[PDB]
C-alpha cells in the first residue's frame, strides 16, 4: 500500500476560529481565510516518540505526584481506542492529558480560583496506543470550574487531551466531558461547536461493566484523527 | 466513515499541562521541550524566536507553540518519509514551548532545514512547520516559517507561490540576525489585523 | 382552624419493606404487615429544636470542620423549600444532613474505602427552615462510591437528610441526589421506590441563576412532607 | 396536592451522620443525645433498653434509635399539644441514641410517661414513641413501648387492642427490673421472624 | 435578607450587538466582546423618582396633550406587572413609553412620513409601578410605520418603553407590539432577537374582559427584569 | 424562574420620547435633565461633555446618555447603599441627556464623585457609571467615567485592572480641563473601530 | 494482558431464585440473599478437558445412538458462536446437550409421557468451541411435553445446554428454544426470566441459507459467557 | 458490550443429560463422573459426601453437583493459574455427580485441596468450590466446602470473614469422619429454611 | 474446513427471465422453468487467472487507450470489495468492466448514436481482487443513453461487470450506476428487478473522502457473489 495524503479536514465538524459566544476568540481568530494547501512530505509526516521515556506512572494521575497520601476526590479510569477516521488503529500515538483536580483547581498560580489545591495531585499524564489504538490512564476525576466569559460562566467537567500521530495534519488538541454533567448543555467552549452530534463525540461514556469493584470507575471515550487515502495510481506526493 | 474528534481550545492552561517541568510540576523524569539540538546533530545551529500578537498587538503570554521540521538534509525523522536517505540520527525535528510569561517572546534552539521534495518532482525552500494552541483559538493554526536569506528558493516554492496576494507571502518569511557568533531567525506572528500571518488548512 | 390528623401515608409512593434487590432489607424487614392506626395526640406532636443551640457554621459543611485548609471538591450550595402535602410550608423543621467527602468516602474507621479521607471535611449539618419552610446549607459535592451489594454495586452521589417537624408522623429519612449522574439509573437503593416520578422527586435540580460567580454552585431540592387535614365537624382527636 | 419525599434507607452510617459527637466528629458544640433527664425533669427516672435484632437473631450494631414521649403528667412538649395543660418546662421529650459497637445495646435515660388522652374521649396507657433507623430499613419503623407494671391500663389501652392478634400485644410492652435502686425497662425489638415486634404505620 | 448582585444577564435571551439585518447597527456595535465585571454598589443601586413630581395625566397619554379636542386613533388601555426574573414584584419603577400617533407619525420635524399628524396627541408618558409592580396607562394605538432599512421596511405598530428599577444593572430599554400585527412576523429590528420565545415575550396580548364597554380596547403586558440572589454565606459585594 | 424581557434598539427617537422638553412636547410639568447638581448639593462641580462616534469616526446626534453616580462621599442615593452613612439629601445621582443635533456634544452638569467600597473590602477609584441608547444600538451600552487627575486610584481600581488589555483602559480615562473657572471632563465615546471604548456586561 | 476478575453477574438479566409461577422453585429457593464475593484464583479458573477422549459421534444426536436404523424426527443441524461479554470467542468449551426425542420423550424409566420412545435417539451430546468459539451439532428436533406445575402445563421445544469454559464464575446451565413455537409465550419457566429481550436471547433463529438440500434444516444460535476484565494498574486478584 | 445469557433451570433430567452413563444411556465411551483420583494422584484421598434438602427437609433425588478444586499444593489444573507453580499433572479439579435415586445421597472421590492465594496477597483455607443444578434452581447455586479440622486456617479465611453473620458461616464447614480407614467429610446442604447453606454470587 | 455447496441462488433477489417490460426479453427467455441440480464439482469450480497475463493499464480505463491526449469526460474512480453472502471476501476473482463513453456511445461500428466517438477512450477494463476482495479501477463517468424498447427509452449511466470466481456458481454479469442519476427510477432494464432493495444494491456511492483532490471523485460500490457452506457431517459432494 501506497499511501497518499489525509483527507480533507471537515471545517464543518469544527468549531469556527470567530466564535463570538466565546470572548477570548474575538481578538485570537485570523479575518482571513484558511489558506488549503495540497499536501507535501511535511503534512503527512511527524516525530517519533519512544516508550523508554515514559515513567511507569506517566498515565496515573492518582499517583504519580502523590507525596504523603492520595489525591482527595473520585477515582476513575478513562480508556478507549485512537483510529483513523477510515477504521484504522493509529499505533504509538503520544496522547497528553491535563486537568484541574477536584475542586476544578489547576495547579498553578496563576489559578486563583477559591477551590481548593490538593497537594497530592498534579493533573498532567501521557501515554502511547498500542498497536490497536488502545490507550488508558487513571485519574481523579476534575471537577467543574468557574471562569470569566460573562461573570458567572462555568465549564463543565473536563480534561484536556492531545495527540501527536503518524502525521502532522493529524495533529488535534481538545477536550473531553464525562456522561451526565448538566453543564455541557450551557458552556459557550463545547458550543462553539456547531453540530449537536459532533458536540457529543466529546462526551465520555459511563462503562459501568468496567468498573474496578470497591475501586474505581470507568469511562469509556474514543478519538478519531484524520486518515490518509492509499494511492493506487499516480502518487504525486512526490 | 468516522468523523473526525472536533476541536477544543487548548484553554488558559495549555502552555502549563503540556510543558509541566516549567510549570514547577516534576511529574515526568524526561521533559519534552523546545531544543531540537543534541551534540551530535548534524547541520548549523540557529534560534528561531519571536511573539504571537493579538488583534490589539498585544503578546500573547499564555500561547503553546510547536514546531516539525526536517533534518540539515531535508529529510524528515518519521516513518512516513519515502526519501530513501537516511536521517540524522540524533535529531527529533520536533519541539515545543511557550512564551515567557513576561516578555512574551518564544523561541527553539533548532538547526536550519535543508529542502524537502514538494509534490510532482517539485522542491520546497527549507521551512518548518509551525502550530499555535491557545486561549481562544479554537483550533490549532498551522503556519510556515521560511528564511529571508534562502530569497532564491523561496521565489521557487510551491507553498508559497499558491498564496495569490504575494502581498501576504512575506509574512512567512522569518528575519536573519547575528547576536556575537548565533544565528538567529526572528518571527513575529499576528493572529489578527494589519499584516495577519498566513494560516493554512493542511 | 381546628387541625385534625395527618393524611394517610401513601404507601405506594415509598418503598416496601421487603426489596431482595437491595440484599440487606431481606433480614430486616418485618414478615407481618404495618398494622395502621387512627391517629392520637402521640402521633400529632413533635418536639422543639431552638434556635439558640445552633452554630453559625451548622449549615456550612465546607467551614464548619475545616483545620488548616478548606476541603477539597466541588463548592455547592443547596437549597429548596419543605412544604406539606397542601403546600404549606413546614417552620422550624429540624432538618439534619450527613454525607461522604468528594472522595466518596465517610469519616469513620468503619469505611476501609480506599477513596481518600479529607482532614478539612466533616460531613455533617443541620438547619432550621424559616418561616417559609426554607432551607439552605453549603457543602462539597459527594462522591459516589462503591459498596456491597453486589461487588461492583455503586451509589450514585448522595446527600442524607432527616426531618422532625411539626408532626411524628412526619418523620422522615431519606437521600437525594444531583441531577445528570449517571449511577442514579443503577441504583438497587434508588429502585426501591415503585414509581419513575417518586425516584425524580429525589433528585436535585441545578439551579445556574442561583450560582455564585468565581465561587459556588447551586442545586434546589424541595422536600414534601405529610399533611393535616382541618377538622370542621366532629374533633375526636381527643 | 404533592406527594410526600420518597423514603429510603438511612444506610451504614446513619449513626454517625445523627451523632457526629460519638463518632468523635465535633462539629456541633450543642449535641442531642439520649438522655431527656434534665435537673428540674419531673417525674421517676427510668432507663429504657434494649436489642434490636435481624431475622437471624442477630443484634444490629448500626441501628439508630429515637423515642418521642409526653411528660410526667401525659403532656407533650409540643405546640400541637392541645390539651390545654401546662407542659414540664425542663422536658424536650425526644432524644435519640445507636447501639453499642460491640454489645449492641441502645438505651434512653428518661421518665415514665404519665397517661395520654387517646380518641373519643379514652385514655391510652402510658407509652413512650419509638422509631428505628438503619441500614437495610427503606422507612423508619414506628412502635410503641409500654410498661409491665401498668397491667391495667394496658388492658383499656385503644391502640394495644386495636391489634386482633392478642398475642403480639405482647411484644409491645417493656419489662421493668430495679438494678441496685434504678428502675430499668428491658424492650427488646425483633424485626423478623418468631416475635416479631409490632410495627405501627401512624 | 441580604442581597447579593443581580443574577448574570443571559446574553442568548438578548439580540446580538451586531445584527446585519439591521443595517444601522452594522456602524453602531463594538467590535470588542462586552468586558463582564463582578458587580459593586454602584451597580446594584438606582435613583428614585418621588410620585410628587408626576402630573396626574402623565400615564394617560390620549389627554396629557389634548387641546382642542381628543387625538384621532383607536382607544387603548395597557397594564401589566413588573417582576424581578425571581417572580419578585418590581415596586416603585419609573416606567416612561413613547410612540408614534394612529398615522404611524412622531412629533417632530424629524419625522417626514406622510402619514398625518394629531395636534391633540403627544405620544410621551410615565408612571410607577405600584407595590404589586402594576402599571397602567392609556393611550392610542401607534399606527405602523415605514423606514429605510431596505426601502419598504415597515415597523409593526409598537410602544417604546423604558425602565429604571432597584438596580442600574436592570436598566432596560425595549418595544412591545400589539398581538396579531402580520408586521411582527417580518420585521428586522424585532428579529434581532435570536429565540422565538424571546421574541414572544414583547407582544402585548388582547385582555378583552377587561375592555371597557363602549370606551377602551385593553391589553395585558408583563415586562422581566433581572433579579438579585439572596447572600446566606460571604457577603464579598463590600 | 422567568427570562428577562429582551432589549430592542431605542430607535430614531429615543432621544426625543424621554426628552420631551427638549423636544418642543410639554407634556410634563416636571422634567428630567442633565443637570445633578442643586443649589445645595455638595462636592465640586464638574462639567461632564464629549461625543459619541461611530465606525465611521462619525458623531451620533440621535443618541441619548444617562449617568449614575455617588454622591461627593461616596455614597449613592439609593436605599440599595449598604454602606450605613448618610448621602447628600439634594443629590439625585442620576441625569439624561442627549446630544445636540448640530455640533453632536453631550454633556452634564454634576459633581465629582466620591470613592465607593468596592468588592472585598476593597476601594474603587471615583467613577460615574454611563450607558448609551441609540438607533442601531440593541442593547444599551455601559461604561465606565474615570478621572485622569486621578492617577493614584484608577491604578488600585478592581474594574479598570479586571480588564487585561491595559492598553484598553486609558478610553475609560476623561481628561480633565478648565475653562476660565468651571473644570470640565471631556469624555469621548467611540462605539467601533481604533480606540473603541471598553463596554461592560454588569 | 494481565487479566483481572469476571465482571459482575448482572442479577436483572436472569431470573431470581424464587418465582412463584414456577411451583418447583417454591422450595428450592434460599430465603437469604447471595452473598457476594470478590474473586480469587478459585472462581477465574477452570478445569480443561482434551479432545482426544471425544468420539467422532458426541456432536452427533442422531447417529450417536441408532441402532437398527435411524431415530423419528425432523433433521436439524444447530451451531453458533460462544463469546464472552465482551466479544471475545471462548475457545475451547465444554458444551453438553440433553433434549428429549421428537415426541417429547426422554429416556428414562421416569418419563412416563406417553408419547413414544425412539429406540435409535438418545439424545445427548457434547463438543468443545473451536478457536472461533463457533460450535455446531445435528439432532432431532425435539418436541414439546407436558408436565406438573399447573396440569396442562406444556414446554415448548426446547434443549438443555451447559458450558464450562475458562472460569468457574463463567458455569451456566440453560435453555434454548426455536423460532416460532408458540408455546414459548405461554412457558412458566421461560417467564422466570425478567426482560422480554433476554428471554428471545434463548430463541434459536432458523438459518435457511444454510439449510441443507433434501437433508437438514438449521438453526443459529449464540451463547454469551461473563468475560474477565483486563488489568492495567493495580492486580490484587493475588 | 452483549449481555450474558439467561439462566435456565437444568431442570427434571439434568442428572440424566449430563451424566448419561449412569442413566443407561452408553452414548460415550469416555464419561465424566464423581473421582477426581488417579492412580498417581498426589495427596491424601478423601470422601465428600452429604445431602441437598429442599424448604420441607426433604432430601432431593434429582440433584447435579459438580466440585472445583485445587491440587494437592493449592494449584489449580487451570492455565488461568497464576502461581507460577507447577501443578499435579494427574488431576482434573473438577468431578460432577448426583444423588442416589434412593438414599439421597452424593459424594466425590477426589483429595483434600492445598491452601490457594487469596487476594492482596492473602492466604485462603483449603476449600472446594461447589455448585448445585436442579428441578426448580433457575441459576446454579455456586458454595464453598471449609473442612473443620482446618479451625486455625478457617479463622484467617477471607471469604468466610466476608461473611457478617458469624452464625452462617458453619454451614459452610464439612465434618470429618473416619470410617475404618478412609478419611469422610459429611456436607449437608440445605437450601432453605432453619441453618440455611450460604450461597455465593461468585 | 471441508466445503460443501453453494447456497441456493434465491430467484426473488433477481430479475426473472420473463421481463415484458423489456421487450427483448420476450423471445429470448425460456418458457420451461429451471431445473434445479444439486451441486458436484462441475458447479464448485471456476478457472483461475494469473496476475502475469494482466497489463500495468488494465484497470484504467482513462489511459489504457489514451493515443493522442486524455479521453474527455469526468475522472472518476470506483472501488469496492467483492464478498461471498457470508461475509467473506473474494480473492483473485476476475472482474471485468465496459462501458460507454462520455457521449453515451460505445466503441463499436455498431452502435450509431450520434452521441461523439472518444479517439482516446477504449472502455475496456479488467482486474483481480486482492486478498481482501478490493478491486479498483479509474475510468471517465459514462454518459446515458437512447435506446429502442420504447422508442423515447434512455439507460441511465452505468458500467457493465462481470465476475469470475471460485466457483461457476458465482459466474455473475451485471450493471452498476452511479448515485442520483435520474434516470435510474425510469429504466425498464433495472426494473426487471422484484425489489426495490436489490435495485439500491446496484447504485455506487459516493465516496467524497475518497476523492483525490483537484483530479478525480470517487465512488464506492460492493459485490455479494453466492457463498459456500462449509460441512461438518456427511460430505456428499464426492
Ligand atoms: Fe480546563
Ligand atoms: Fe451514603
Ligand atoms: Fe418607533
Ligand atoms: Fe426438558
Amino acid at each position: 500500500i501506497i499511501w497518499g495524503a489525509y483527507a480533507q479536514r471537515n471545517t464543518e465538524d469544527h468549531p469556527p476560529a470567530y466564535a463570538p459566544g466565546y470572548k477570548t476568540s474575538v481578538l485570537r481568530s485570523p479575518k482571513n481565510a484558511l489558506i488549503s494547501i495540497a499536501e507535501t512530505l511535511s503534512e503527512v509526516t511527524a516525530p517519533h516518540f519512544s516508550a523508554d521515556k515514559f515513567g511507569p506512572k506517566d498515565n496515573d494521575l492518582i499517583l504519580n505526584y502523590a507525596k504523603d497520601g492520595l489525591p482527595i476526590g473520585e477515582r476513575v479510569i478513562v480508556h478507549g481506542y485512537v483510529r483513523d477516521q477510515f477504521g484504522r488503529p493509529v499505533k504509538n500515538a503520544l496522547v497528553e492529558v491535563w486537568q484541574a483536580n477536584a475542586s476544578g483547581r489547576y495547579r498553578h498560580p496563576n489559578d486563583q480560583y477559591i477551590g481548593a489545591m490538593d497537594p497530592n495531585f498534579g493533573g498532567c499524564g501521557r501515554m502511547l496506543t498500542d498497536d490497536n489504538g488502545y490507550y488508558v490512564f487513571r485519574t481523579i476525576k476534575p471537577g467543574p470550574y468557574p471562569w470569566r466569559n460573562r461573570i458567572n460562566e462555568w465549564r463543565p467537567a473536563h480534561i484536556h487531551f492531545s495527540l501527536i500521530a503518524d502525521g502532522w495534519a493529524q495533529r488535534l488538541i481538545s477536550q473531553f466531558y464525562f456522561e451526565g454533567d448538566t453543564l455541557i448543555d450551557s458552556c459557550p467552549i463545547l458550543k462553539t461547536i456547531p453540530s449537536e452530534q459532533q458536540r457529543r463525540a466529546l462526551i465520555a461514556l459511563e462503562d459501568k461493566s468496567n468498573f474496578i469493584e470497591a475501586d474505581s470507575r470507568c469511562y469509556r471515550f474514543d478519538i478519531t484523527l484524520r486518515g490518509r487515502r492509499a494511492t493506487y495510481f499516480e502518487n504525486d506526493l512526490t | 466513515e468516522l468523523k473526525e474528534t472536533p476541536s477544543q481550545t487548548g484553554g488558559p492552561y495549555v502552555h502549563i499541562g503540556l510543558l509541566p517541568k516549567q510549570a514547577n510540576i516534576e511529574v515526568f523524569e524526561h521533559n519534552l521541550d523546545n531544543n531540537l539540538v543534541q551534540d551530535n546533530t548534524q547541520g548549523q545551529r540557529i534560534r528561531l524566536e519571536g511573539q504571537v500578537f493579538d488583534g490589539l498587538g498585544l503578546p500573547l503570554r499564555d500561547v503553546l507553540i510547536e514546531i516539525w521540521q526536517a533534518d540539515t538534509n531535508g529529510v524528515y525523522p518519521s516513518q512516513a518519509d519515502t526519501q530513501g536517505k537516511q536521517v540524522d540520527p540524533n535529531f527529533l525535528g520536533w519541539g515545543r514551548t511557550g512564551a515567557d510569561f513576561g516578555t512574551g517572546f518564544w523561541s527553539f534552539n533548532t538547526i536550519k532545514p535543508g529542502a524537502v521534495p514538494g509534490r510532482k518532482g517539485s522542491t520546497q525552500a527549507p521551512h518548518i512547520s509551525l502550530i499555535i494552541f491557545a486561549r481562544g483559538i479554537n483550533i490549532g493554526l498551522h503556519t510556515r516559517v521560511y528564511f529571508d536569506d534562502e530569497a532564491e528558493a523561496n521565489a521557487k516554492d510551491p507553498v508559497l507561490n499558491s498564496i495569490e496576494w504575494a502581498t501576504r507571502r512575506q509574512t512567512l518569511v522569518a528575519k536573519r540576525e547575528e547576536r556575537d557568533g548565533e544565528v538567529v531567525y526572528r518571527f513575529d506572528i499576528r493572529i489578527q489585523g494589519e499584516n495577519e500571518t498566513v494560516f493554512f488548512d493542511i
